[PDB]
DNA sequence: CTCAAGTATCGTAGCCTGGTCATTAC
DNA sequence: GTAAGCTAGTATTGACGATACTTGAG
RNA sequence: AAAGACCAGGC
């Protein structure tokens, strides 16, 4: 068997067909911010401070 | 030059009459067009 | 453009298959489309807009 | 005077009175006019632009596939703005037959707005409608006249 | 012995290695294939002998010997070649064998008598022994008709070795083989308000019962009535037979005084239409009862068929239905072959001997005997019917069925595999019928009970249980070893009474009886499942009734079952895996039939319904093996509503577009479809762990999102990435196929012009390989010479590339030409799609990658589908395999940080055992995402952080062979 | 037949990871430890190694 | 013919047009645009004092073109609050690619 | 010397569009 | 000429409306 | 040509 052949590579892009995309995966997230209210983390037992974590 | 093949041995007939359909070193009645030689464009799409 | 296949494998499956593939292209920011290269007809090798393989 | 059959997707940014129709259908369906005056130009910039598909001067039908004069059939191609009355098979559908207009475009459905899914007693799960392309002028008018979407929309049942 | 030592996960693994060795053993068409090699090797001897020895006479006679059958070849030149199917394919002949008997005339040589089609993967096919012309997806079971290829549907029938207890006017009827062996007894008035007598109806003669009784030997009423054993009180039953005594004695004038009552049947038989060419003696032992000996045991058998009248009267017996499958027997090939190869030698020696008359009237000049048999008619009348459809109808004379022969169907392996396991109940008017249309409870482990057409053969075409097999004819004598289990013989007295002892029943005919019936079958029992008595033997005990019936004939359906027993010897075993021969023959399995099930406490397969109580005497293999093939691996297939498993597993599994065939350099079909990527889902059923097939799935593993997507997913409507298409995502390849033929006048030939469009064809008549053939050209070239020309055209949607063209000839001259043309299609938006729950919809938006909302590793979805359509189907079983195939996609994070992290994962999701709800959730929670199955996502087109949380996961989805570019027309 | 190029959903190559796959599996490996010691993070990109079914093997023989 | 991306017809790239009901206020219709211009230019326009109305819309989620409404007070009018959103972009994009690269040097 | 009636039959019982095949020589 | 060898000869899944016949008795 | 027979999609 045999395999023969001549192509032609141009430039395009990701809008056209995916084979011109150069991200395989390009994403962002948003940044968080935690507060604890240490006041009413006093009242709980560490058993249930487990089963909260 | 139309060329035909065997599906059954593989010997290269040379059909140009309409005769019968059948191969000389076997005796079936398959056989198949050769692909010959020509370039063919495709999109890589 | 294909000459000889003789693969299990079919001429759509194949193109595909190299359409995916990925080149190095740091000169496709300063090569241009082929819409725009009136300095060629496609069709084989030409600086700004085609590379033959 | 035509019909056709197609499967159906929806459209919820047109018009509720609007249908999309395909090209491959749209450019092979006829529309029939009577040259005279107030549509020479209108219709020779038709005819310039090869969107005219047939004629018959008289009753000898060339093709086109010639100048105007006043007096002959005219028989050019769908585009927007037409009327079509559309009709999912009557199996059970016994008071279904809507007037729509006609917009083009290049896939294979026929869009409609999702509003008229009740009206038809159809969904996009593989249905397909008939639309008919109304020829004469007259049917025209009683297209238009009895069976708009603003014409029947109290209901006749309820 | 313990049970609870094995332990259950022994237990399980063991019912794991033994499904995969019974799936080894035996395959998925061993039902077909058992039948047609019962026939060649047995069942057309007993034709072509029971059809039997004929003199005609204007002497000569002529007698059939035995019947050879030689593999199918071909006389293309004077050498003998092997023929293949698949050259019986391209070349549109039939795949058949010859048949040569013997005949010996007297007033000797052998003939060919005819050619039977051979079904594949048969004894007589060439291709039983990477062979060129097979394919790897394929086994055998059918035929190739004409170049066509054709299946049996199995016929269901009324079991005709027992009695049938009627209502209508209170009947009980004994049938047999021969028309002339039809035996009715009746009760009911032949006429004020008369007392209800029996009478019966034997040879088209009314015959009061007191008479016959007289006639066959019996010499008082009191013996009479001991013959029958009323079993006390009942003064109904006392007034029929006293009635019926007095009106025996008002017809023939003591007819109890020596051969008055056989004298009487004399004359009553004999003066009917068509009288037998006989005396009553010889008519008695002839046409009575057959399988007996004295008539002593034909007056018995006459007293116990009123005795179960009578029985049936009082409302202590139950009359028979015909839905319960214990009445039941299938029909395949060997029994419709044999049925309808009997026709055609009738119509052979019927113009045999009209033809050999003649010329016997005209001296001896007889020729040899090939002149005087057409073998034609034979071989045209097997091929006809095989052609058309249309059958012989199984007890009209002269009647043809329809129902029979079906095409086999070739869109994905999985049609294949069930268009060769169906079975049929054929009714006259089709849309009244009794319940015939439902599931009865006798159908449970044998056939499916979830999957059925929904058309006007809902309900009447059935399919095969996963594990179901069909009985075959016992050939060895099995009456002689039941005396040493502990069964006497049958005397012949009619003066001594038989209480207290069971009456056995082979086949329906009584031949002895046993004291101890709890001891006779335990230990027939015993001694089958050490192989000195046949595996297929059914043996019933039946308490109500004093009877034990034992049945080795063909058409009956078994299923394997595990005997608790005899399950402790595993431990002692060796646990290499085991072969199916190997378990039958240490009595740790048994084949069971429907009657013997109703004697069995079957625990549910489950093992730990097995082991936490001993009350069982047997337990299943698997409770998902109850349904059929396309049903059993369906995930969470117990969890949807019945329409939409119905809709899954008897619809859309046949029109998903996946693999096709390993060769398709020799497949020329109108239509072959093929995905470029084909998957295997993530789940793993209990039926796709046994027999270890890929090609039973035919689609893609989709990332599914339940969302709105800007109003164009409602009504059912589907939204695609853009992105995931051009990766390859459901491309599918097509290849159509253009035939024509000449004879061996129009050829084939260029055309000589463009009259249509000519611009790839050769001198030949044929394109080039590789043509890119439009709307409107030429295809084949049938150039009628010197023009007038008859040419194919390629019609207003039909393109393609040339993949092949194939010229192949026949063996009575005609030459046939095959050109395929290849598509590629990627979806457009009309095509149509389906989950694995029924829920099917048309693509109805292509949207671009960006524009998608993702999560918070860019993860973005193929497919988005409606929330609407979930509170409405009822297919819940969708939410749990996506949520439980992210759990088995995903990495586990190492919490513990142990070495065997991926050790404890849950992939079955096998029918009636799922998984609970709360190991799904656990594993998605280790795999740290939510356990209710959903994840933020951010819009793709503002970047905002959605307010509501998106369920997404994987669901195996198919493509349809339902497109839009082939549903546009226009008039 | 082949394995793809790419991950269907994401776009990542994969084309040049299935020898080396079986070879893992071939040690003794499981599923998920095969596919962690390969590189793959998204489950996505997962599942298209852990559902190939590799048909060019069949197709090599039957010609 | 994968040709029509980005290339317009001979229309113009901007189009302006000042309607009649409300003063101050106009509606520029952008081709071969989408939601990666119009969201920006969106968000930098209400960051803008003299602007009390600033929207973008696809005219139809299949067209490749945006229409920007944008009514402003008496202090300004349309044509300056597009013009000092856009140059304001360049500024913000022209101190985000200093700030790339010093750190991509950085870190070697 | 005719109504009713107790059978005695007749005949339709889902229906419509698609695509397909395979159609006795005597 | 096929009538569907003769083929049974009632001896096995349909079941109602709709029309047509051989009684007694005013 | 015309009918049979099959299959599919709806109602
Ligand atoms: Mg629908
Ligand atoms: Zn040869
Ligand atoms: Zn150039
Ligand atoms: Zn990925």
């Amino acid at each position: 068997q045999e395999l023969k052949l001549r192509a032609i590579a141009r430039k395009g892009i990701g809008k056209d067909h995916a084979k011109w995309s150069p991200a395989a995966t390009v994403t962002f997230m948003y940044e968080p911010d935690i507060i604890i209210n240490e006041d009413m983390m006093d009242t709980l037992t560490d058993d249930e401070k487990i089963d909260l974590i | 030059p139309v060329t035909y093949v065997c599906g059954d041995c593989g010997q290269e007939n040379t059909l140009k009459s309409g005769d019968v359909i059948q191969c000389r070193e076997c005796g079936y009645r398959i056989l198949y067009k050769k692909r010959t030689r020509r370039v063919v464009q495709y999109e890589a799409r | 453009e294909i000459e000889v296949n003789s693969s299990v494998l079919n001429d759509e499956f194949i193109a595909h298959r190299l359409g995916l593939i990925p080149l190095t292209s740091e000169r496709a920011m300063s090569m241009r489309f082929s819409r725009d290269c009136d300095a060629c007809d496609g069709d084989g090798q030409c600086e700004f807009c085609s590379v033959e393989f | 005077g035509f019909s056709s059959r197609s499967v159906i997707t929806g459209d919820a940014f047109r018009n509720v009175n609007e249908v999309g129709i395909p090209m491959e259908i749209a450019h092979r369906i006829t529309f029939e006019e009577r040259v005279s005056v107030h549509n020479i130009g209108y219709l020779q910039e038709l005819v310039d632009n090869k969107m005219c598909l047939s004629y018959t001067q008289g009753s000898t039908t060339y093709s086109l596939r010639t100048v105007l004069k006043p007096g002959q059939i005219v028989h050019r191609r769908v585009m927007d703005g037409d009327v079509v009355f559309i009709n999912r098979p009557p199996t059970t559908h016994k008071h279904s037959l809507q007037a729509l207009r006609v917009y083009v475009h290049e896939d294979n459905t026929v869009k409609i707005n999702p509003l008229m899914c009740g009206p038809l007693s159809a969904d996009f799960d593989g249905d397909c409608v008939h639309l008919f392309y109304p020829q004469s002028l007259t049917a025209k008018a009683e297209v238009l006249e009895l069976f708009s979407v603003d014409k029947q929309l109290r209901s006749s049942h309820t | 012995v313990d049970l609870r030592d094995l332990g259950e996960p022994f237990l399980q693994s063991f019912c794991k290695k033994a499904a995969t060795s019974f799936f080894d053993e035996y395959g998925l068409v061993s039902h077909q294939l058992n039948s047609y090699n019962f026939f060649i090797e047995h069942g057309l001897q007993s034709v072509f002998e029971s059809s039997g020895e004929m003199l005609v006479e204007p002497y000569a006679t002529v007698k059939f010997g035995e019947v050879s059958v030689d593999k199918p070849t071909l006389y293309s030149d004077d050498k003998e070649l092997v023929f293949l199917p698949w050259h019986a394919r391209l070349q549109n002949m039939t795949y058949s064998a010859r048949m040569k008997v013997n005949v010996d005339v007297e007033v000797t040589q052998d003939i060919p008598i005819g050619r039977i089609p051979v079904m594949v993967k048969s004894v007589l096919c060439n291709t039983t022994e990477y062979r060129k012309g097979e394919c790897a997806f394929d086994q055998g079971g059918y035929f190739v008709i004409k170049g066509a290829e054709k299946v049996f549907i199995a016929q269901e029938q009324i079991c005709t070795k027992r009695l049938w207890i009627s209502n209508s006017p209170w009947t009980v009827s004994y049938r047999s083989e021969t028309k002339r062996n039809r035996f009715i007894v009746r009760l009911s008035e032949n006429q004020k308000r008369k007392e209800k007598v029996l009478t019966v109806y034997f040879l088209s003669t009314e015959i009061p019962v007191w008479v016959l009784f007289f006639a066959l030997g019996v010499a008082s009423d009191k013996e009479a009535v001991d013959l029958i054993a009323f079993d006390g009180g009942d003064a109904s039953i006392t007034n029929s037979v006293v009635a019926s005594i007095q009106e025996a004695d008002s017809v023939c004038e003591d007819f109890r005084h020596g051969r008055n009552a056989l004298a009487y049947v004399e004359q009553q038989i004999k003066g009917t239409k068509f009288p037998p060419g006989e005396s009553v003696d010889e008519c008695l032992s002839l046409y009575l009862f057959p399988g007996l000996k004295s008539l002593t045991q034909k007056a018995r058998f006459l007293g116990y068929m009123v005795k179960c009248l009578f029985s049936a009267y009082a409302g202590k017996r139950k009359c028979e239905n015909r839905d319960n499958f214990r009445n039941k027997r299938i029909e395949l090939a060997g029994e419709l072959l044999e049925r309808e190869l009997r026709v055609h030698l009738a119509h052979a020696r019927r113009t045999m001997t009209k033809a050999m008359q003649r010329h016997l009237t005209g001296d001896g000049d007889l020729k040899p005997i090939e002149h005087y048999l057409d073998a034609s008619i034979i071989t045209n009348g097997l091929s006809r019917a095989f052609s058309t459809g249309a059958w012989c109808h199984p007890f009209r004379k002269m009647e043809r069925v329809s129902g029979v022969v079906a095409n086999l169907g070739r869109a994905n392996p999985l049609q294949s595999l069930i268009d060769l396991r169906r079975t049929r109940q054929q009714v006259l008017y089709t849309g009244r019928v009794g319940d015939a249309r439902y599931p009865h409870p006798s159908h449970w482990g044998r056939l499916c009970f979830l999957s059925t057409p929904d058309g006007e053969n809902c309900g009447l075409v059935k399919n095969l249980s996963l594990l179901g097999l069909v009985s075959t004819q016992i050939m060895e004598p099995v009456v002689e070893e039941l005396f040493d289990s502990g069964m006497e013989e049958l005397m012949d007295d009619t003066s001594t009474p038989l209480s207290g002892k069971h009456k056995v029943l082979l086949n329906g005919d009584w031949v002895g009886v046993c004291s101890d019936s709890d001891y006779f079958v335990a230990d027939l029992k015993s001694r089958r499942r050490q192989s000195e008595l046949p595996r297929q033997m059914e043996i019933k005990l039946d308490k109500d009734d004093k009877e034990v019936r034992i049945f080795t004939d063909a058409g009956r359906l078994l299923r394997p079952l595990l005997v608790v027993e005899n399950l402790h010897k595993l431990k002692q075993s060796k646990p290499s895996k085991y072969t199916f021969e190997h378990l039958l023959d240490q009595g740790i399995l048994e084949l069971i039939g429907i009657e013997e099930e109703e004697d069995c406490t079957t625990a549910w397969g489950t093992k730990q319904l097995l082991k936490q109580q001993k009350s069982y005497t047997h337990c299943e293999l698997d409770l998902s093996f109850l349904l059929g093939v396309s049903c059993a691996i369906v995930p969470f297939a117990n969890h949807d509503h019945g329409r939409r498993v119905l809709y899954q597993s008897q619809k859309h599994c046949q029109q998903a577009i996946g693999f096709c065939s390993t060769n398709p350099n020799i497949r020329c079909d109108t239509l072959s479809q093929q995905l470029f990527y084909p998957q295997r889902p993530l789940f793993k059923t209990m039926a796709s762990e046994c027999l270890q097939k890929d090609v039973l799935f035919n689609g893609q593993n989709a990332i599914v999102a339940v969302n709105v997507h800007l109003g164009f997913n409602q009504e059912d409507s589907i939204v695609m990435n853009k992105a995931s298409l051009e990766r390859g995502m459901f491309r599918s390849e097509q290849i159509r196929s253009y035939k024509a033929d000449v004879d061996s006048v129009v050829q084939f030939g260029k055309t000589h012009s463009k009259i249509g469009r000519v611009d790839s064809l050769d001198d030949d008549g044929f394109p080039f390989v590789g043509a890119n053939m439009h709307s409107g050209d030429i295809v084949i070239g049938r150039c009628t010479e010197s023009g007038t020309d008859h040419s194919v055209k390629l019609k207003h949607t039909e393109r393609g590339i040339v993949q092949k063209v194939v010229l192949s000839s026949n063996d009575d001259g005609k030459n046939y030409a095959t050109v395929s043309l290849r598509q590629v299609r990627s979806p457009c938006l009309g095509d149509k799609f389906s989950s694995m729950h029924g829920q099917k919809g048309v693509l109805g938006y292509i949207e671009e990658q960006e524009n998608f909302a993702f999560t918070n590793q860019g993860i973005v979805p193929d497919i988005v589908i409606n929330p609407h359509a979930f509170p409405s189907r009822q297919t819940p079983g969708q939410l749990l395999e996506a949520a439980l195939s992210k759990g088995i996609a995903c990495p586990m994070q190492k919490k513990k940080g142990k070495s065997d992290a991926y050790s404890k994962v849950t992939r079955h999701a096998t029918p009636f055992s799922t998984p609970s709800v709360d190991d799904i959730t656990d594993q998605l929670h280790r795999a740290g995402f939510s356990r209710s199955g959903n994840e933020r996502v951010y819009n793709g087109r503002t970047g905002e952080m959605m307010r509501s949380l998106i369920f997404m996961g994987p669901n195996f989805y198919q493509r349809l062979i339902h497109m839009s570019e082939d549903k546009v027309k226009f008039r | 037949m082949i394995i793809p190029v790419r991950c269907f959903t994401c776009g990542k190559v994969i084309g040049n990871k299935w020898d080396t796959y079986l070879d893992l599996l071939q040690a003794d490996y499981t599923e998920g430890d095969a596919l962690d010691a390969i590189g793959l993070v998204r489950y996505c990109c997962r599942r298209m190694l852990m559902t190939h079914v590799d048909l060019i093997e069949k197709l090599l023989n039957y010609n | 013919r994968y040709e029509r991306f980005v290339v317009p017809e001979g229309t113009k790239k901007v189009s302006y047009e000042r309607d009649t009901k409300i003063i101050n206020a106009a509606s520029f219709t952008i081709e071969r645009e989408d939601h990666t211009i119009g969201n920006i230019v969106r968000m930098q326009l209400h960051r803008d004092e003299n602007v009390l109305f600033a929207g973008y819309q696809l005219p139809h989620p299949l067209k490749y073109k945006i229409i920007v409404r944008i009514h402003t007070t008496s202090q300004s009018s349309p044509m300056q609050a597009y013009n000092q959103a856009i140059n304001d972009l360049d500024k913000e994009l022209d101190f985000l690619k200093s700030q790339f690269e010093a750190e991509v040097a950085k870190f070697s």
